[PDB]
RNA sequence: UAAGCCCAAUUAGUGAUUGCCCAUUAUUCCUUUGGUAAGGGCGGAAACAAAUGGAGAAAGUGUAGCCCUUCCGAUGUAGAUGUGGCCUGGAGGUUAGGACGAAGCUUAUGGCGUGAGCCUAAGAUGGACCGGCCUCUAGUGCAGAUCUUGGUUGGCGUA
RNA sequence: UGCAAGGCCGGAAAGAAAAGAAUUAGAGGCACCAAGUGGGCCUUCUUCGGUAAGCGGAGCAGGCGAUGCGGAAUGAACCGC
RNA sequence: UGAAAUGAGCGGAGUAUUUGAGCUGCGCACGGCGCGCCGCACGCACUGGUUUCUUCUCCGUGAUGCUCCAUGUUGGCGAUGGAAAUGGGGUGCCCCCACCCGUCUUGAAACACGGACCAAGGAGUCAAACAGACGCGCAAGGGAGGAGAUAUGGUUGCCAGUACUUCUCUCGUACUGAAAGGGAGAUGCAAAAUGCAUCUGUGGUGUGCACACGUCAAAUCCGUUUGAUUUGCCCAACACC
């Protein structure tokens, strides 16, 4: 025998294969494999690997996010280069807090309606996985985006809320219940709003 | 031990199983041996005067 | 009927399976709650114009940059 | 469906996952949320604090109807206005009219930045909102 | 529109030619020169398509969907007809006319084709002589018409 | 015990030594049977139809230091019912 | 038809895995179960008791699945059938259904012969 | 007659094939020419300690030989019943399995560790022909993460991408004589995976001095592990 | 004149440093299986009828695994999870079989699978229905619960 | 212009020499959802009560429980593995 | 059994090249005596010389093979038979192994409990509330439900399905306070107890994918790739404000 203790610990859950039902994920997959491993660039790979990630995983981007990391990108940026194209494995989705947007060439899985038309409106046109093999096939000039997911309601509620230095949402249908005892210094006692770690 | 692999690692190899097969031959171990303990007497006898 | 009291058996094995994971390096979550309220105060005057720097200094930055 | 489920799995396992020792009996802790300050305190505690003791005043008879008052923020106003109207609103000309109160809001709240600017008519507008809304070339008319 | 990519992903799991039977994966497309559930054989599924059929004597039949009427089935596929002693060599070239990657398995079933025909004839004789020797009861005749 | 080897003891081969000059020698087990069955030369030579049968084997390595050798049969295993009977151990293959 | 040549067929294991005291109970099938009792001498490996099925019994992928005629069993129930076979027809033989009748058996077995296709279970007075 | 595509394929594979040839005959002229000087290196070494062992001895003197910088350890107990302390150092150590053995420099942060495990290791100091027969018959590379056997120059020139250690006996040097790249040689290979002693051993319960077989053998270790080897 | 105790050796003051026997250990070879697996190939190179070199080559988690090369691990109660993993009654599809004999039943009927099981053969059995595959569904798998119901049974031609 | 703090701009960096002057089958951090378990027992050293116990109670660490295999004739825990 | 034999081994050449061992030069190391004298076992450098004996050394075949399978010799048996083989199955025998299952238990082969046989039956299910993972649709909006309308005012039945609709309802886009009640952008200018201006914009800082400029290292079939690093922007995140 050899000693191997607490190497399964050393192992870590990765996944090769989607979960997902949808032949067009299914394509798009089968394409960027080809790409991530015929080509020497970076982008290939790690859009391959977000295309095998699941839903919850692929947070959707709003437009206006897009549009402020492409201005803060087009500043220090030469006139003569052209901006970039966003690219995002996931879903676009309108911002109605943001009416004036600059002309964008976006990549994503999905746009939602409006958001296909805010970008169109703007001068921008709305790309597809496949058409941006064909005119970045190494990802050269793109500017490769993720949603994000901190802002999630699961999120909000992960942890015990009765720790001190916890600011979790507990799970209560009633607003109005779970105030009284552990939340209030009148009632018993108060959890702690900050702990040092 | 075999062969092809004992050359391929070690290109030198039949320079030194050359050398030992000079060292176990007879006539060249018996006139090592006598040429060896005639000048290390020497250089002692010369050493200790 | 009388049982087993109390044994730290076992516990250490436990413990160092997943190993005892060290500290939190000092430059995360070094936060000055609770510190020397008057030091504290100060700090926050200069952070403050730290800030403003930070902004104006980014601005000539860009301008520069649209320059040549 | 059935044939899902951890049963078929656990046929021929005999305990079904529930252990030898401890085994599956009936109510090992009592019923629903029995115990909730006797040996179940430490869920309740650090899961639902709060959860027990009295706050606040009474309100006998609530009606939900009298309190209706939903919110809406000055940049969102371009969620009621028509996507044509809000390209020809500019300042100082001809803007669009927004009833808040046929749109299913009581108060003009404002946060954020205006997107169009437009004649907003509400029930009730936040001090904030009222002075955003007029220096952005728009204005607020009080409805009921 | 639909790819044949699209089309291969759709029915490579389930379809009305895929024989599942006892583990392995056969095929009853016609267009499919193998037996085999890929989708290059897939005759039925590709753009285009090419396999060799017999034909009535010790002919070499070819049939080929050039692609240009995949939405008119009845006009789908064309057949022309080798006559019989065709070089296995000149079926694989017709074939490689329209799918150069058939070109290895075209040729392997121009042979066996013939080789089958030689058979045929070869058993057929042999069951004639035999049933010369034998009265039988009664013996059908379609009526003509 | 492994069935797979067998331990034969040879008259006058009590070293080591002994039993190595045998390494590689051919094994025969001689017994019969109730009937007469196949055997080597049947048409060819009659006279060898019997009930006798042989198994054959070779001597692998010596055992010990006291002249036993370990024999492997042909495939199979020896019998169980011939410990204790006559072993055969010839000349052949020769090394002289 | 004569089959493909592969490699020798080893079958690591000739003798089946049968249930743990199958043959004191006329009930119990010999059918294999995994023994779970806590003081089983099957499960717990003693010496000399039944051996219990595991991943290194498992054949040899070049020979795997393999009849000693040396052909692959391909379930066959028309004559249709046999011709998803022409092509491969020294790697796979047909397998006749039990329940196809004696009537429809007559044109299989006639038309496999012309074919040259291999039938495990076909007509032995044909191809000797 | 043949494809585009499949024509500048047939220029470029020809093309790697000279350079290919070319690069195993630049190998091997190397390799001899680092074989022979290593070989005079080993030689005159000796030769030159003999002289200074018997100029000492003709005046009356003594001649300190050099402490010894490497030592070659080989577990030789199983994996039951080991304490946590003596666990980790065996890990360290990358003797993980019984007759496992490495090379190790004999320094002071080392030798501290050797002792802490002395009932479980057999250790000395090797010589240069059990340097020689565990990297030519027992020599494996980490490749890839792979334990791969050596077969030829080229893999130990392109495994250490080092000037200094292009060849076998590059590799034997670095080890032998405690070089500067002794780390980087020993850390590159596989730990030796090693026979039991023909022979048997004397008491794997006793250290050696008592008449087994754990302690450190100095330069018996050489007829130990000639034996596995 | 130990086959006892203490000590010490390995064919013995000869000429140098492995007496011998037993493992689910070590080394090594073959096969399986799974990886935090590591790599290659996959644009059919060209040519080639039968009577008289062959076959395959799927851009792929998982199958009879797309094929080939390479390395490492493999026991396990309670327990978790996975499986183009097995089996049963029904449903939507698809494709088949049956009076030249369906279901059921019988077996020194063999073959296949590591296995759950699958399939063939025979009936000197039966007499009318039913198989495969994809999906859907559930009152879906038995050796034991002083388990339920029916039948049988040694005790016993005994008390 | 000194101390304290937060920054900015530069310089230098055997990336840690030499003196025995480390080593690693050395991917670190962050989560989420849950199961069984919550009667233990035996040994090495330490050790408390008891005349003592195959007695009761602890510390460190191995082990059995959950595990067979090769040995001590026989033995859950000893030896080897 | 040569279906790519990579060979010090096969094939071509050549009659030599260079490994040691002896013997040796100069200088330096080393040893001994105390400035340079003696010694030097023959260490380093000149890859020193010498050739006395001791060795063989020099070239050579890519895959235009992606994969699997397929090619000796000598006898015995087998010339179509109730047969010769190999495998499987059955029964006995021999030598070795080998405590009775399920269960509770620290501990079961137990003088611990349930266990005569067979057949058929026999135990994590359905519903509701919530949460997490995964699949799918839409997305600052999502979606009903009840009901109605008509294909259907039709048809035994298929059709209790499918197709269509909703100024509503509900969950969210805003949260806080016991309540009365209030209610969240940035930058600039400035310090008004509701301050002004502008609206293409991450509030700041540190760490941070890809991408873009370079810059080194290694390997290249010389087309590149594969690592590291500088600078800019930093996405998602984390930590201080
Ligand atoms: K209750
Ligand atoms: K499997
Ligand atoms: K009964
Ligand atoms: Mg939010
Ligand atoms: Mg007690
Ligand atoms: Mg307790
Ligand atoms: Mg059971
Ligand atoms: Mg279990
Ligand atoms: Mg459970
Ligand atoms: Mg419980
Ligand atoms: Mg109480
Ligand atoms: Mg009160
Ligand atoms: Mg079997
Ligand atoms: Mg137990
Ligand atoms: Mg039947
Ligand atoms: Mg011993
Ligand atoms: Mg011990
Ligand atoms: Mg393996
Ligand atoms: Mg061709
Ligand atoms: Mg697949
Ligand atoms: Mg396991
Ligand atoms: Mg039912
Ligand atoms: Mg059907
Ligand atoms: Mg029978
Ligand atoms: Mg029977
Ligand atoms: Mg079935
Ligand atoms: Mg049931
Ligand atoms: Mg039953
Ligand atoms: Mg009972
Ligand atoms: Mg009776
Ligand atoms: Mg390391
Ligand atoms: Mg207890
Ligand atoms: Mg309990
Ligand atoms: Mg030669
Ligand atoms: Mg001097
Ligand atoms: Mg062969
Ligand atoms: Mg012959
Ligand atoms: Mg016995
Ligand atoms: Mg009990
Ligand atoms: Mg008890
Ligand atoms: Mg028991
Ligand atoms: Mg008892
Ligand atoms: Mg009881
Ligand atoms: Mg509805
Ligand atoms: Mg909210
Ligand atoms: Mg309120
Ligand atoms: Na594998
Ligand atoms: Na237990």
């Amino acid at each position: 025998g050899v000693d191997l203790t607490g190497i399964s610990k050393k192992s870590r859950v990765i996944r090769h294969h989607t979960y997902s039902t949808n032949p067009y994920i299914k394509l798009l997959i089968k394409l960027y494999k080809f790409l991530a491993k015929r080509t020497s660039s970076g982008f290939n790979k790690v859009v391959y690997q977000r295309l095998i990630k699941s839903r919850s995983n692929r947070a959707p981007i709003s437009l206006s996010r897009i549009a402020v990391v492409m201005k803060r990108k087009a500043v220090f940026t030469a006139k003569s280069k052209a901006a970039p194209i966003a690219v995002v494995v996931g879903d676009v989705l309108d911002d109605v807090r943001m009416a004036r947007i600059p002309a964008m060439r976006v990549c994503a899985l999905r746009f939602s309606k409006s958001a296909r038309q805010s970008i169109v409106a703007a001068g921008g046109e709305c790309l597809t996985f496949d058409q941006l093999a064909m005119i970045a096939p190494t990802g050269k000039n793109t500017y490769l985006l993720r949603g994000r997911k901190s802002g999630r309601e699961s999120v909000r509620h992960f942890g015990a809320s009765g720790v001190p230095g916890s600011h979790s949402k507990p799970y209560a249908t009633n607003r109005g219940k779970e105030t009284k005892r552990g939340r209030r210094t009148g009632r018993s006692y108060k959890r702690k709003a900050f702990r040092h770690v | 031990k075999n062969r092809r692999l004992r050359l391929r690692l070690n290109p030198y190899v039949k320079r030194e199983t050359a050398a030992a097969k000079g060292m176990r031959n007879v006539a060249n171990r018996d006139a090592r041996r006598k040429a060896k303990l005639a000048r290390v007497t020497k250089a002692k006898k010369a050493a200790t005067k | 009927a009388k049982s087993k009291n109390h044994t730290n058996h076992n516990q250490s094995s436990k413990n160092h399976r997943n190993g005892i994971k060290g500290p939190v390096p000092l430059h995360l979550h070094n936060s000055k709650r609770g510190s020397w309220l008057p030091a504290l105060v100060n700090a926050r005057r200069v952070r403050k114009h730290n800030q403003k720097a930070a902004l104006k200094k980014r601005r000539e930055r860009i301008a520069a940059f649209a320059a040549k | 469906p059935t044939r899902f489920k951890k049963c078929r799995h656990q046929r021929g396992s005999t305990f079904c996952g529930y252990g030898r020792v401890g085994k599956h009996r009936k109510h090992e802790s009592g019923r629903g949320n029995a115990g909730g300050m006797h040996h179940h305190r430490i869920n309740f505690d650090k899961y639902h604090p709060g959860y027990f003791g009295k706050l606040g005043m009474d309100h006998y008879h609530r009606k939900k109807n009298p309190m209706w008052k939903p919110t809406i923020n000055l940049n969102n106003l371009s969620r009621l206005i028509a996507a044509e109207e809000a390209a020809k609103a500019a300042k100082g000309g001809t803007l669009p009219v927004v009833d808040l109160q046929s749109s299913g809001y009581a108060k003009l709240l404002g946060n954020g930045h205006i997107q169009v600017p437009c004649i907003v008519k509400a029930r009730y507008v936040s001090k904030l909102a009222d002075k955003k809304i007029r220096k952005a070339g728009g204005a607020v008319v009080l409805q009921a | 529109s639909h790819s044949v990519d699209l089309q291969w992903v759709l029915v490579r799991q389930n379809s009305r030619f895929l024989q599942k039977r006892g583990g392995i994966r056969m095929s009853n497309d016609p267009f499919n020169n193998n037996g085999n559930w890929t989708k290059r054989h897939c005759g039925f599924l590709n753009e285009k398509a090419a396999v060799v059929k017999p034909a009535k004597g010790g002919a070499i039949c070819v049939t080929v969907k050039d692609g240009s009427s995949n939405n008119k089935p009845r006009q789908t596929y064309k057949k022309t007809v080798h006559a019989a002693g065709v070089r296995a060599s000149d079926v694989s070239r017709a074939v490689a006319a329209v799918r150069p990657d058939l070109a290895d398995v075209s040729f392997r079933r121009a042979r066996r084709m013939a080789c089958i025909a030689s058979r045929t004839a070869k058993v057929a004789a042999a069951r004639k002589a035999r049933s010369e020797k034998i009265k039988f009861s009664r013996k059908s005749a379609r009526a003509k018409r | 015990q492994t069935k797979q080897t067998a331990l034969v003891r040879v008259e006058n081969v009590n070293t080591r030594e002994d039993a190595t000059w045998y390494v590689g020698k051919r094994v025969c087990y001689v017994y019969h049977g109730k009937k007469v069955k196949r055997c080597v030369r049947w048409s060819k030579a009659p006279a060898r139809r019997s009930t006798t049968r042989a198994l054959w084997g070779r001597v692998t390595r010596p055992h010990g230091n006291a002249g036993m050798m370990r024999v492997k049969f042909n495939g199979a295993s020896v019998p169980a019912s011939a410990i204790g009977r006559r072993i055969r151990v010839y000349l052949y293959p020769s090394q002289i | 038809v004569k089959p493909t040549v592969s490699k020798a067929i080893v079958k690591k294991r000739t003798k089946r895995f049968t249930r743990h005291r199958y043959e004191l109970f006329p009930q119990l099938s010999s059918s294999w179960r995994k023994p779970r009792g806590e003081d089983s001498p099957v499960r717990r490996r003693y010496k000399g008791q039944k051996a219990m099925p595991n991943k290194g019994y498992g054949s040899d992928r070049a020979t795997k699945y393999i009849t000693p005629s040396g052909f692959r069993n391909f379930p066959i129930n028309n004559v249709e059938d046999l011709y998803m076979l022409v092509m491969q027809n020294r790697k796979y033989a047909g397998v006749i259904s039990h329940t196809v009748g004696a009537r429809k058996r007559k044109a299989i077995v006639r038309k496999a012969m012309e074919l040259d296709v291999r039938l495990a279970n076909g007509n032995a007075k044909l191809r000797k | 007659k043949r494809a585009a595509f499949k024509q500048q394929q047939t220029e470029s594979f020809k093309k790697a094939v000279v350079a290919r040839k070319a690069a195993k005959a630049a190998l091997k002229k190397t390799a001899y020419l680092r074989a022979r000087k290593y070989s005079r290196e080993y030689r005159g070494a000796e030769k030159k300690l003999v002289t200074l062992r018997r100029q000492a001895a003709s005046h009356g003197n003594y001649y300190l030989e050099a402490k010894p910088k490497v030592a070659v350890v080989t577990r030789i107990r199983g994996i039951a019943k080991v304490n946590p302390k003596q666990r980790k150092i065996l890990q360290l150590l990358r003797l993980r399995q019984i007759f496992n053995t490495v090379f190790v420099k004999m320094n002071k942060p080392m030798e501290n560790m050797l002792r802490a495990v002395e009932p479980y290791i057999a250790y000395g100091y090797p010589s240069l022909a059990t340097v020689r027969a565990m990297v030519y018959k027992r020599g494996y590379l980490k490749i890839n993460g792979q334990r791969v056997k050596i077969t030829d120059n080229q893999m130990i020139k392109d495994k250490y991408n080092n000037v200094d250690i292009v060849c076998a006996e590059d590799m034997v040097n670095q080890i032998y004589t405690c070089g500067k790249h002794f780390r980087t040689v020993t850390h590159g290979m596989w730990p030796f995976k090693l026979a039991p002693p023909a022979g048997g051993m004397r008491q794997k319960r006793r250290h050696f001095v008592e008449g087994g077989d754990y302690g450190n053998r100095d330069t018996l270790i050489n007829r130990f592990l000639a034996r596995m080897i």
